[PDB]
RNA sequence: UUUUUUUUUUAAACUCCGAAACAAACAAAAAGGUGCGUGACGCACUCACGAGGGACUGCCAGUGAUAUACUGGAGGAAGGUGGGGAUGACGUCAAGUCCGCAUGGCCCUUAUGGGCUGGGCCACACACGUGCUACAAUGGCAAUUACAAUGGGAAGCAAGGCUGUAAGGCGGAGCGAAUCCGGAAAGAUUGCCUCAGUUCGGAUUGUUCUCUGCAACUCGGGAACAUGAAGUUGGAAUCGC
């Protein structure tokens, strides 16, 4: 599905971002919500992840 | 089907001669049959506790752990290893339950460790010992089931998310062993049970609460939750509150796959006409009733690393800082006992057994029990 | 260093850094050729390349450290080829070609 | 089940089967099922109240035959105003700048 | 050694057994992706290894039942193409046997639609009792060699 | 001591297309001598002025850099600076870092503490 | 060795590029960095926390070092002036954290004194006796 | 508690002070601005 | 705000002063946008060779002027 | 756990005396668990940079015209051209380039010169060449979790943070850079899909936007949602390794 611009593989092929691919801010938000922390916590987090 | 048949006949011929039940350096491989799980002492460490699979499923009606099932399907024998860590956990909860007539026991314990070290088997053996002593144990061998699958509706009073099918599954799994005991235990909270949204049927028309009868026991409350899909979540919450008020028998909460309650769930909430937001497991009503360890109940929650939970904080929320305990892998002696057991159960040929070979398997697996049991048939 | 079988890779246990079994087998093969399993506490730092390249680099470093500990162990390590540095590296792309060797499609 | 203006299959899971509705794709099916509090289930296992809720959720989006008529009327508006895209639509030609020298075979025939 | 490092680490093999394992892993690897095919071969090893017995000797005896003694080659003489029989070398015998076994197993997967480990173990078992599609291929090649045996001495190799 | 010079000092960074070790006589006296990794820029151009696309010639521009540390004191800084402004390093562009220390007058901020 | 006189020690950085060919301007010329240890400023804990909030990531906690670099002005001496002006501004704003702490501490004490049924009678008597 | 109030109230009001000290541009609503085109170097003489 | 597009539609500068008085004559500016105030006017739009006559209606608002004067002849093969 | 034999050591702090009644932990010092660092020592080690060594059929055995060689072996990181590149004879194709440049001759000089705007080089019954994406389960997708090297950065790269479903918008810690700046993917773990023109494959088209630019109609990039073509492994033939 490298020709499909609505998927992550196609957006990587086109070198773009969106809902399917997402920038690194999406990873930051998801891992802040996963660890039950406020979104104003500075990145990288002042916690040990095990 | 002739492949397994020869090993089955050889194992049936092995049990007639009791001299083949040997371990390392001529030790007896199995515990004596008169010994139960409460009578295990330090001289039984490294030996094997034989079970009966029908009896084991009777004591554990919520389902055997997947590690127990895998080990039983590979060994063709209902037996488990007596380790020092299980005896330490059992002695810890025994000293909590009754003090003997400076190691401070811990009421809340999180069983953490490397993957496939034996956390699920230790938890199941602890539940077997606790139910042998007649304890009110709510055992959840699949804690990932609490957060995955089914329906989810937002509570209009508390703001949490209700899962009715999972709640009724929890209640059925509890009652499946605790039916004789819950009939003899009276409810200590007599507030009415607030009804919620049913599984695909919405609210109940005209009825908002179910009152608690004066003579009702805990079995009546659990059956009220089972029979009505509009009250199962509230009955699970009331059961959590009622388990802290039981004074006749010890109460133990055992949750396997406990780290799934600190990550996201399967469910997502539409917060925007173009967007959805994942719902955390802590927002589920059953989990929010059951996750916290900041109380005085005897609760044990074992983590799992086979599930793709990922990385959590070392300082877990709503957990005491000293609750986490390291469950280790096999040592040299436990690995030697395991390899001699697999020799006894004919997982490996007798002609290709040596100290160097099982030491090679142990050092390759680095104490991983599943990898060790997978590598013994490849021994030459 | 002599010990009881500890193996650390980048301050992590080696079954965490290399969870695949064949990578760990390739790591522990030079210890098994000299029959010195469980007698070493190995701490190693590895960087660059991919997973099999890092496994091969750690294997070569283990073999060289075993040779440095006792030179009489060189015979079993040289017989298995563990002391030979694998010099095969990625060949450079040439101009006028699609790859290092693969050519463009030529019209007959 | 007749949802929108299309037949959702009974034996298929609903998230797959809801994409049979015109105007609903992979994203909007997940959005609608998230609005219903359903992860995934078979379409024949729906309750009645779930059916009113499902027909209400699809009704918030433009869908079905009225959406088909809207798209057709927009194309006909482009044709009847005689802009450049309308002339490409009328002639059976690509209207997004694609080449017609070699590779207009989808807009043309085989 | 590059393929199946677990078998090399617990080394009780010889050159032919290592080559057989390497050819069984490597023949169906595509795009430089070893791990899934190697896992399939590992589970095919594991299915009879958990019931005592020596799986390596079993597969050595299974490959031997598929090893083709004679093969045929196309030689054009005076504008008409003949069929010249020839002797198969031992490495080519092993390669052809393992190739036919993997062809039979993967066509059995694409026909019956079950797990690939099941098809591989089933076809190796068929090879062990001198039957199955690989044995039919060996029989067909031997029949083609014996049929065109009068066109020998047209040989060049 | 082989430890790092962390005080009042002059650091010299020399950038050239050629190695400064080829003419080391024109280097200023120094306490430490360090080198940066080489950096190149690849240029691939067509050989023919017309259509011979598969024929290319490849050139590079390799950058070389050296780091020099001169331990000094605060009084012998302008005197060293005067002669440093007039050096002639062969085929190079040199770069003077100055690390000097003063003391902070807290008299206009002592009232606010 | 340390600098003369008394006070906390500053640590300046400066660069000169000697380009050949009679065009001496270079983009690296104007940048000036100034470093200081925050513990040598004699600030309290609240003042240090307000300084850390004002500064952000220019402060390094491991070295206890505050680094102010200035490049927004065209000349080296202007950036050297700007570094010290920024340091005085940051010290002046960080010093306000003592008064805020005193104000909210006396607000907390006064709010707690109103939640005491034995204090209001004496307070009312003292404000009635003098009016 | 008093300690949390002490630690929280000392770090308030620092946005305007930071923007005044460092000469920053304050755009709290985040509308489009001519600041990003007026902060780059002119290049007309270079060209 | 009420605006859904933050950027104004482009119009050349000669149409920004005399407005509809410039739209009763020949227009070379195919890049301008047809405004809602341009309705009920006749323009002659240059296509490269000739000024193609166009009558501005309600349905032409928001388009470019060059969308109604084709530059290549629709062509046929013998 | 005790029995001995031999050697050394003997103001602080109480549950005490005296108070506070408002919680505090405050100008530093006073405790226990921790997370991220730093200095000093260094530069063992990796790496960088400069200069070198090492491989030459040098040694051994055999075949052979004792020659040149060939076939093995030892040692060695590397063995016989160690891998790869650069390096391209006389001439041939009146091979290509007057549209990179320069040039002899011929030709134009209110035009075949110079400028602007607009269009075209992007057309379209078809044919040919080079590629990209696929036709799927040796897979598609989601979550979790690992491992690079080459390079680039002031008309710039832009950390953290705020806003938007998203592309984007705001703002700017540091960096003219071994210092500062951009989640490698295949891989692995868990789960869904279960052989369908499908959760394969994303052509075509609609609507709503966004970036760059004086200007995105002909004729740009990108986002969102929807639309969901052909294609189910390809004849003769032909390419690369
Ligand atoms: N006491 C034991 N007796 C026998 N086999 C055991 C024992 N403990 C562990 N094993 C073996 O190790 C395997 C892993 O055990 P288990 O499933 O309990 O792991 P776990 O520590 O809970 O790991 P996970 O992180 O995967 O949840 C078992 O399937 C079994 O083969
Ligand atoms: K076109
Ligand atoms: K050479
Ligand atoms: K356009
Ligand atoms: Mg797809
Ligand atoms: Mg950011
Ligand atoms: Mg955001
Ligand atoms: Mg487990
Ligand atoms: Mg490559
Ligand atoms: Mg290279
Ligand atoms: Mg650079
Ligand atoms: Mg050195
Ligand atoms: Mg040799
Ligand atoms: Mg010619
Ligand atoms: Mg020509
Ligand atoms: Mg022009
Ligand atoms: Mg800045
Ligand atoms: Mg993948
Ligand atoms: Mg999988
Ligand atoms: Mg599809
Ligand atoms: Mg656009
Ligand atoms: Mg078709
Ligand atoms: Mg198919």
């Amino acid at each position: 599905g490298r020709g499909d611009s609505k998927t992550k593989k196609g957006k990587r092929f086109k070198g773009s971002y969106g809902n399917s691919r997402g920038k690194k801010q999406k990873m930051i938000e998801r891992i802040k919500d996963k660890l039950e922390l406020p979104r104003s916590t500075p990145w990288p987090l002042p916690f040990k992840l095990i | 089907d002739d492949l397994e048949a020869g090993r089955a006949k050889r194992l049936a011929d092995d049990e007639k001669t009791p001299s083949l039940d040997v371990g390392p350096n001529g030790r007896p491989l199995f515990t004596p049959r008169d010994v139960t799980l409460s009578k295990l002492s330090q001289k039984d460490i490294g030996s094997y506790f034989n079970f009966d699979e029908a009896a084991l499923k009777a004591v554990l009606p919520e389902g055997l752990a997947s590690g127990i099932e895998d080990e039983f399907k590979e060994s063709w024998r209902p037996a488990l290893l007596v380790r020092k860590s299980f005896l330490d956990l059992r002695d810890n909860f025994r000293r909590i339950a009754d003090p003997p007539m400076g190691v401070k026991p811990k009421k809340q314990i999180i069983l953490d460790g490397p993957v496939k070290s034996g956390k699920s088997i230790a938890l199941a053996m602890l539940v077997h010992w606790a139910r042998d002593e007649g304890w009110l144990v709510l055992y959840a061998p699949k804690g990932r089931d609490w957060t995955h699958g089914g329906y989810f509706y937002k509570n209009q009073h508390t703001g949490f998310w209700d899962t009715p099918l999972q709640a009724e599954s929890i209640l059925k799994d509890f009652v499946k062993f605790n039916e004789p005991r819950l009939r003899e235990l009276r409810c200590n909270v007599y507030d009415p049970i607030v009804l919620g949204e049913g599984a695909g049927v919405g609210y109940l028309k005209g009825q908002e609460t179910m009152p608690i009868p004066e003579d009702s026991t805990l079995y009546d409350l659990v059956q009220m939750g089972i029979n009505s899909t509009h009250a199962a979540v509230s009955v699970v919450v009331r059961l959590r509150k009622e388990l802290s008020l039981v004074k006749d028998v010890p109460v133990l909460i055992a949750i396997d796959q406990y780290n799934n309650w600190f990550t996201f769930s399967e469910f997502e909430e539409p917060v925007t006409p173009r967007s959805c937001r994942p719902i955390h497991a802590r927002e589920l009503t059953t989990v929010n009733a059951f996750r916290s360890m900041m109380h005085d109940d005897m609760m044990v929650g074992a983590f799992s690393h086979s599930t793709a939970v990922g990385k959590l904080r070392k300082d877990l929320p709503d957990v005491p800082a000293d609750a986490r305990q390291n469950f280790p892998r096999y040592s040299l002696d436990e690995a030697e006992a395991v390899c001699y057991y697999y020799l006894r159960q004919r997982l490996v040929r007798r002609e290709v057994f040596s100290e160097e070979n099982w030491k090679k398997i142990y050092y390759l697996a680095n104490g991983n029990g599943a990898e060790m049991r997978w590598l013994v048939p490849f021994m030459r | 260093v002599p010990g009881k079988g500890k193996f650390l890779v980048n301050d992590k246990e080696f079954d965490v850094y290399f969870p695949m079994l064949d990578h760990r087998a390739a790591l522990l093969r030079p210890l098994a050729e000299t029959k010195t399993l469980g007698s070493w506490d190995i701490n190693c730092t590895v960087t660059g390349g991919g997973t099999t390249g890092q496994v091969g680099a750690i294997q070569l470093g283990i073999s060289r450290a075993l040779q440095n500990w006792e030179p009489d162990m060189r015979t079993a390590l040289r017989a298995a080829g563990f002391l030979t540095r694998d010099s095969r590296v990625v060949e450079r792309k040439k101009p006028g070609k699609a790859k290092a060797r693969k050519s463009f499609q030529w019209v007959k | 089940i007749r949802v929108g203006n299309a037949e959702v299959p009974n034996h298929k899971p609903l998230k797959t089967g809801l994409q049979e509705v015109y105007g609903i794709g992979r994203r909007k099916s997940h959005q609608v099922l998230c609005g219903l509090g359903i992860t995934n289930k078979l379409a024949r296992d729906l309750t009645g109240k779930e059916l009113i809720d499902l027909r209400e959720e699809v009704g918030m989006h433009q869908h079905g035959d009225e959406l088909r008529r809207r798209v057709g009327s927009e194309i006909q508006r482009l044709v009847e105003v005689d802009c450049y895209r309308g002339s490409r639509h009328r002639h059976g030609m690509p209207c997004r700048g694609q080449r017609t020298k070699t590779n207009a075979r989808t807009k043309k025939g085989k | 050694x590059x393929x199946x490092x677990x078998x090399x680490x617990x080394g009780g093999l010889d050159g032919e057994q290592k080559l057989l394992i390497k050819k069984l892993v490597n023949f169906r690897m595509k795009e430089g992706k070893r791990t899934r095919v190697r896992a399939i071969v590992y589970q095919t090893f594991h299915r009879p290894a958990r019931t005592e017995r020596d799986v390596i000797k079993l597969m050595v005896d299974a490959v031997e039942n598929i090893k083709p003694i004679c093969e045929v080659a196309k030689v054009g003489v005076a504008g008409t193409i003949y069929d010249v029989p020839g002797i198969v070398a031992r490495d080519r015998q092993q390669t052809l046997a393992i190739r036919w076994i993997l062809e039979a197993a993967f066509k059995r997967r694409i026909s019956y639609r079950i797990s690939l480990e099941k098809c591989s173990f089933a076809e190796i078992l068929d090879a062990y009792q001198k039957r199955g599609s690989a044995r039919r291929k060996r029989e067909n090649l031997h029949g083609l060699a014996s049929t065109n045996r009068s066109f020998a001495h047209f040989r060049w190799w | 001591s082989t430890s790092k010079i962390k005080g009042t000092r002059i650091c010299i960074a020399i950038r050239s297309f050629d190695n400064p070790e080829k003419e080391a006589w024109c280097l200023p006296p120094h306490s430490r001598y360090a080198a940066m990794p080489d950096t190149r820029t690849l240029y691939t151009v067509l050989r023919s002025p017309h259509v011979d696309k598969k024929s290319r010639e490849q050139f590079e521009m390799r950058f070389k850099k050296r780091f020099l540390v001169i331990k000094a004191q605060s009084h012998e800084l302008s005197n060293k600076l005067f002669w440093l402004k007039r050096y002639r390093i062969l085929g190079a562009q040199y770069e003077l870092q100055f690390h000097c220390k003063t003391r902070l007058d807290m008299s206009p901020v002592l009232g606010s503490k | 060795d340390d600098p003369p006189g008394k006070g906390p020690i500053l640590r300046w950085q400066s660069r000169i590029v000697f380009a050949p060919g009679g065009d001496a301007w270079h983009p690296k010329n104007r940048k000036v960095k100034l470093s200081v240890t925050v513990k040598e400023l004699g600030l309290s804990k609240h003042q240090a926390r307000r300084l850390r909030e004002l500064v952000g990531k220019r402060y390094d906690s491991g070295k206890d070092e505050l680094t102010i670099t200035s490049e927004r002005f065209e000349h080296r001496e202007e950036n050297r002036k700007d570094c010290l002006r920024t340091l005085y501004g940051l010290i002046e704003e960080a010093a306000k954290a003592n008064k805020i702490a005193e104000d909210i501490r006396t607000a907390y004490v006064k709010q707690r004194l109103q939640a005491n049924p034995a204090f209001m009678q004496k307070l009312q008597a003292k404000i009635m006796r003098s009016k | 508690s008093l300690k949390n109030l002490v630690t929280s109230a000392v770090t308030v009001g620092v946005t305007e002070a930071r923007a005044r000290i460092f000469g920053h541009m304050l755009n709290p609503t985040g509308q489009r601005s001519p600041h990003k085109i007026l902060r780059k170097k002119l290049f007309g003489d270079k060209v | 705000m009420s605006r859904s597009v933050w950027k104004d539609p482009f119009v050349d500068a000669f149409l920004m002063k005399k407005k509809n008085a410039a739209l009763n004559r020949k227009i070379w500016s195919r890049r301008s946008t047809i405004l809602p105030e341009y309705v009920d006017s006749a323009v002659r739009i240059y296509n490269g060779k000739t000024h193609v006559r166009c009558k501005i209606t309600e349905g032409k608002v928001g388009h470019k002027f060059g969308e109604f004067a084709f530059t290549r002849k629709v062509k046929k093969h013998a």
